[PDB]
């Protein structure tokens, strides 16, 4: 199929109308970032040559 | 399509399977890119039929209903400014859907200001906006209010500066 | 840049090679609509909001903070009177309290 982009939401502007929150929501998100990898060291002359 | 060619090519091994998994990543990380740049909000924001912006000009920016891909003049304009075993992919998102992307972006900070990007999208009339943004950066609202007909024409004054100075560069 | 919503805090994890943030933020809830003006007129005079907008229930008028719904009664405390009512386009008529007046009435 075709994607959709997201759901459809048409917000109510007028020249004179606000909307204000009433209410709130704590929320915790994750993010995960890698820091570092893992240490290789490779003996080029064992390596090619043994 | 030598097949003694391919034969000698299997001695030297995995390079090709190397070369292939690097190209594919590149690829992929493209996608990864424009679904990051542009993806950023879920819900497509729509602008209301009467442009009332007290003042304020968004034609150049918005959509334009007359163009068959539903680009704005300033996206036609930067469209049409911009010209052996090898394959082309093409990209997951089109140039339609990024501008549908970008509409929705433009509509939401037009309608809601900043509140669209922090959870549900709030509606409130863009001088009060401007003059939030203005209350941002220290000055105070009433400067906004008084000189809003002024604001307004020198932000539609650049925005047509923008689209010659974009028109008119190479 | 530190996660959905109105950043309040963060948490650092420690990860098999990497970190994971615990993004605490704050999301708006259970929004409602109100009648906005720009400006409050009273006695020829133009009054806007210290740190706050105008906010109408469909009868009164009242000061709330943005990103909060607190109805506060229109006082000289909580704004600012900038010119006269004139200029501001969309400037309606209402009254602003005075706290000082009881004082000297009694
Ligand atoms: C504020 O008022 C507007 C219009 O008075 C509301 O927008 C309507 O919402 C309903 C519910 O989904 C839709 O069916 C209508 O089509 C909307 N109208 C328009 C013009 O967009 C809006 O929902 C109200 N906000 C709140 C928080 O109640
Ligand atoms: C604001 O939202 C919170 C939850 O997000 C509401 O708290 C809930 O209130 C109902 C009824 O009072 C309880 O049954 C729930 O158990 C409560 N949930 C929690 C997590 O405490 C709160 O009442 C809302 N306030 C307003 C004014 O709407
Ligand atoms: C917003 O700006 C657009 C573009 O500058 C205005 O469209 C112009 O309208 C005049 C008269 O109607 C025409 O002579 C121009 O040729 C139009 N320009 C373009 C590029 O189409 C528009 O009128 C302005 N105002 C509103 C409310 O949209
Ligand atoms: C808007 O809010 C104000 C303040 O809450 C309402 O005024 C109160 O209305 C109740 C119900 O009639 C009265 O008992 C109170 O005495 C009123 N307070 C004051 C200070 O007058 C007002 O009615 C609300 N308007 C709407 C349309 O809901
Ligand atoms: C808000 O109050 C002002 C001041 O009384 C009103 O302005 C008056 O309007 C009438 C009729 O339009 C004129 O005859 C007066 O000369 C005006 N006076 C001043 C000082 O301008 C204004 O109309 C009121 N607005 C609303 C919506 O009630
Ligand atoms: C909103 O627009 C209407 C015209 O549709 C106008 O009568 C009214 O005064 C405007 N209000 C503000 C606050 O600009």
């Amino acid at each position: 199929y075709t994607m959709s982009l997201g759901v459809e939401n048409s917000v109510a502007y007028s020249n004179n109308s606000i909307a204000i929150p009433t209410n709130f929501t704590i929320s915790v998100t994750t993010e995960i970032l890698p820091v570092s990898m893992t240490k290789t060291s490779v003996d080029c002359t064992m390596y090619i040559c043994g | 399509d030598s097949t003694e060619c391919s034969n000698l090519l299997l001695q030297y091994g995995s390079f090709c399977t190397q070369l292939n998994r690097a190209l594919t990543g590149i690829a992929v990380e493209q996608d990864k890119n424009t679904q990051e740049v542009f993806a950023q909000v879920k819900q497509i924001y729509k602008t209301p039929p009467i442009k009332d912006f007290g003042g304020f000009n968004f034609s150049q920016i918005l959509p334009d209903p007359s163009k068959p891909s539903k680009r704005s003049p300033i996206e036609d304009l930067l469209f049409n400014k911009v010209t052996n075993g090898l394959t082309v992919l093409p990209p997951l998102l089109t140039d339609e859907m990024i501008a549908q992307y970008t509409s929705a972006l433009l509509a939401g900070t037009i309608t809601s200001g900043w509140t669209f990007g922090a959870g549900p999208a709030l509606q409130i009339p863009f001088p009060m906006q401007m003059a939030y943004r203005f209350n941002g950066i220290g000055v105070t609202q009433n400067v906004l209010y008084e000189n809003q007909k002024l604001i307004a024409n020198q932000f539609n004054s650049a925005i047509g500066k923008i689209q010659d100075s974009l028109s008119s560069t190479p | 840049f530190c996660g959905k919503g109105y950043h309040l805090m963060s948490f650092p994890q420690s990860a098999p090679h990497g970190v994971v943030f615990l993004h605490v933020t704050y999301v708006p809830a259970q929004e409602k609509n109100f009648t906005t003006a720009p400006a409050i007129c009273h006695d020829g005079k133009a009054h806007f909001p210290r740190e706050g907008v105008f906010v109408s229930n469909g009868t009164h008028w009242f000061v709330t903070q943005r990103n909060f719904y607190e109805p506060q009664i229109i006082t000289t405390d909580n704004t600012f009177v900038s010119g006269n009512c004139d200029v501001v386009i969309g400037i309606v008529n209402n009254t602003v309290y005075d706290p000082l007046q009881p004082e000297l009435d009694s």
